[PDB]
């Protein structure tokens, strides 16, 4: 694997995605979810008294580059999860690049969804702006500044787990192999921290099921999360069923979906028939696409599983881009 | 599902 490069595991049914970082010295492996929705890198450790036995777990005392912090933190995700522990500082090696001195989180409690999932915790890739402690510099931050990555970007391929999953993460780069055509930039919006865009429109065959509306890319958020009028816009054109939960029961057979397409900065960019079923149990399928109580989507893996994106923290915008496929 | 820091 080339510089900077980190080879993904797909969980499950395209559920999320995580790759291995190396922190400490000598150094242990941490399997952690790459989250362009928070900016906070916390990891389970022997401070932890509600951790999944299964979590690898960071031990201050066997790392000879640990160095304490007064400072202590809590976040909470929006699935409802959360965690909370103390600061530290540590080296960090991220695809070969090893970050000096990076302010790592370590757990002291988690939620139980963090305990028995197959993460050790979490790689924040959203603005600094959000970060839970104030002062705190971000992995990208870091490489920026101590000059590991030349361009201030990270090209991101999620694949399918119905193609044989995997996924690649590159720091300072991007493959050309992932992606077919030309990229498409795209402005963001940062003011909030997150990875902000405006989608155009939205239809499905001949119908507009949507006009322009904000969006954030968050590759850390398993589904397409729409506002609900959109939401409940884009069911009608599918024959989805509301199961009041923020989610739809849809038919299992896509074989006669239309895809959705995003309409950004004037280029097309689609959720191909077959990821408009997220899950199918006994079956009943779940739909790729979601509802929640926000002004703004959460453009989540079920779009991102289908467009090749290049993140650039500098400027900042990003490059999209039809997955090769 | 999974849904990451609002």
């Amino acid at each position: 694997a080339g510089v900077g490069t980190v080879p993904m595991t797909d969980y499950g049914n395209d559920i999320e995605y995580y790759g291995q970082v190396t922190i400490g010295t000598p150094g242990k492996k941490f399997n952690l979810d790459f989250d362009t929705g928070s900016s906070d890198l916390w990891i389970a450790s022997t401070l932890c008294t509600n951790c999944g036995s299964g979590q690898t777990k960071y031990d201050p005392n066997q790392s000879s580059t640990y160095q304490a912090d007064g400072r202590t933190w809590s976040i909470s995700y929006g699935d409802g999860s959360s965690a909370s522990g103390i600061l530290a500082k540590d080296n960090v090696n991220l695809g070969g690049l090893l970050i000096k001195g990076q302010t790592i989180e370590l757990a002291k409690r988690e939620a139980a969804s963090f305990a028995s999932g197959p993460n050790d915790g979490l790689l924040g890739l959203g603005f600094d702006t959000i970060t839970t402690v104030r002062g705190v510099k971000t992995p990208m931050d870091n490489l920026i500044s101590q000059g590991l990555i030349s361009r201030p970007i990270f090209g991101v391929y999620l694949g399918k787990a119905k193609n044989g999953g995997g996924g690649e993460y590159i720091f300072g780069g991007y493959d050309s192999t992932k992606f077919k055509g030309s990229l498409t930039t795209v402005p963001i919006d940062n003011s909030r921290g997150w990875w902000g865009i405006t989608v155009d429109r939205a239809t499905v065959g001949t119908s507009t099921v949507a006009s322009s509306f904000d969006g954030i890319l968050d590759t850390g958020t398993t589904l397409l999360i729409l506002p609900n009028n959109i939401a409940a816009s884009v069911a009608r054109a599918y024959g989805a069923s509301d199961n009041g939960d923020g989610t739809y029961t849809i038919s299992c057979d896509t074989s006669a979906f239309k895809p959705l397409v995003f309409s950004i900065n004037g280029a097309s960019f689609q959720v191909s028939p077959d990821s408009l079923v997220f899950e199918e149990f006994q079956g009943q399928c779940i739909a790729g696409f979601g509802y929640g109580n926000w002004g703004f989507a959460i453009i989540g893996d079920t779009f991102l599983k289908n467009n090749y994106v290049v993140f650039n923290q500098g400027v900042p915008e990003v490059q999209i881009a039809p997955v090769a496929e | 599902x999974v849904v990451x820091a609002x």
